[PDB]
């Protein structure tokens, strides 16, 4: 499915009730600094799931339109996400603010956060994994973070982390922690059977990913002589350790990986967000100034592998025309000017423009 | 400079005629820039309407370039 559009009412700048979209399979939303962008970022972090600490505000009120100057606009603000499938209704998914509180929707029926995330679940979209929403100054981190925290990351999305509890249970009770462990029978065997379930499981996602992380790669740089590489320190027992990423990149000798540049770390992480979505897919990303570091020539290969595939739908915020003017759609914002400043949008079509002279 | 006239509102798209894509983004690009500083008001009538621009509560110059 796709994002068909978002409604906001009330929600940070965006006093008001404003249609945000239609998108596109490939839209850019930009404008000048100061407009509302960081805030539309929040909005759809908001409507799926994020936590209010995440959202720059030290309490859920703070987010109704005026509320950081005392003059809140409204007893209640929501987002209201409209997600879009060949072959079904459009279903609404929307988080409201009421009583200082939230209270979640799907179709206008009021649903526990348990049941939210569920659906939103099945459609690919994971409120805790979080894979498709990378934030500005952030792309970087996400081919430079620690081993172990991309292990992490791995554990989430292919639920082996379910299994640690009992895995670390069984591993003390059949010795583990003793001067020396003495393993038999049961005991042994419990530890054992456990220990298959979360490499399985693990493995399931794991090996997908690693065995399709080379071809995005080499799709994003558009050149065979680069090449990436996913393995785990712990070969047998993966969820254990770091998961190392090393890559080379294209027409360019090896080097570690944090002596490359920025723009290089960038297309790193892109490969792995997109070869995590060719094992489960997102409907979407939203990609938060990830063209940051990018010199031309990689803004260039990155739209084109977006719009060579726009099995997903891409909403990106950007600076740089050079690759905002690659976007099907624009959404522009700007600011109005009142007690607090307010956000609104205009939606242009670039289609209707040869992309040429 | 005083013969230097102009229109009551100025629409985006007809601006955008005969442009290419990264010359139309510019233009509205421009407007939202232009709407910060309070030279010109901005209508759309629906998503993906043309874009009207009229003059604003704040001077500006050079708005025969800009235009
Ligand atoms: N709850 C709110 N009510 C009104 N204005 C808000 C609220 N939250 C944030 N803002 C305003 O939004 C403005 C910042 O917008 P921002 O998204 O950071 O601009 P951009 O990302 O385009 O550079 C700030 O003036 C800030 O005070």
């Amino acid at each position: 499915g796709f994002l068909k559009l978002i409604e906001i009412e009330n929600f940070k700048s965006y006093k008001g009730r404003q249609i945000i979209g239609p998108f596109q399979r490939f839209t850019a939303i930009i404008g000048p600094n100061g407009s509302g962008k960081s805030n539309l970022m929040d909005a759809i972090s908001f409507v799926l799931g994020e936590k209010t600490s995440n959202l720059r505000v030290k309490t859920l009120r703070d987010l109704i339109h005026g509320a950081p100057v005392g003059k809140p606009a409204a007893n209640r603000a929501f987002v209201s996400m409209v997600y879009s499938e060949e072959g079904a209704e459009d279903r609404t998914f929307a988080r409201v603010i009421v009583g200082g509180s939230s209270e979640y929707k799907i179709n206008n029926k009021v649903v526990q956060l348990h049941e939210y995330s569920e659906e939103l679940e099945k459609l690919g979209i994971l409120i805790k994994a979080r894979n498709f929403l990378v934030f500005q100054g952030a792309v970087e981190s996400i081919a430079m973070k620690n081993p172990k925290e991309r292990t992490a990351l791995f554990e989430e999305i292919s639920r082996s982390g379910e299994l640690a509890q009992e895995y670390d249970k069984r591993k003390k009770e059949m010795g583990s922690g003793s001067l020396v462990p003495r393993g038999s029978g049961s005991a042994k065997q419990a530890f054992e059977q456990i220990k298959k379930e979360r490499f399985d499981r693990f493995n399931a996602c794991f090996e997908s990913v690693a065995t399709n992380i080379d071809e995005i790669y080499k799709a994003l740089s558009r050149n065979s002589s680069a090449q990436a590489f996913l393995g785990p320190e712990n070969p047998e027992e993966p969820y254990l350790d770091g998961i190392n990423y090393n890559c080379v990149a294209p027409g360019k000798r090896f080097r570690p990986m944090d002596n490359l540049s920025g723009g290089e770390k960038t297309v790193a992480a892109l490969a792995l967000l997109f070869a995590i979505h060719s094992y489960k897919p997102a409907p979407f990303f939203v990609l938060d100034q990830i063209d940051a570091a990018l010199d031309n020539t990689n803004i260039g290969k990155v739209a084109n592998y977006i719009k060579e595939q726009s099995n997903f739908q891409a909403i990106v915020i950007s600076l740089k025309e050079e690759f905002y003017t690659k976007a099907e759609s624009l959404i522009g914002v700007y600011p109005e000017q009142g007690d607090c400043v307010i956000s609104k949008v205009l939606t242009f079509d670039l289609t209707k423009y040869p992309d040429a002279n | 400079a005083l013969a230097k006239t102009g229109a009551e509102s100025i629409s985006l798209l007809e601006l955008c005629r005969n442009t290419n894509r990264k010359q139309a983004a510019a233009k509205f690009y421009s407007f939202l820039v232009l709407k910060k500083q309070q030279a010109i008001e901005l209508t759309q009538e629906e998503p993906y309407s043309d874009i009207i621009a009229t003059p604003g509560p704040r001077f500006h110059g050079s708005l025969e370039v800009l235009f």
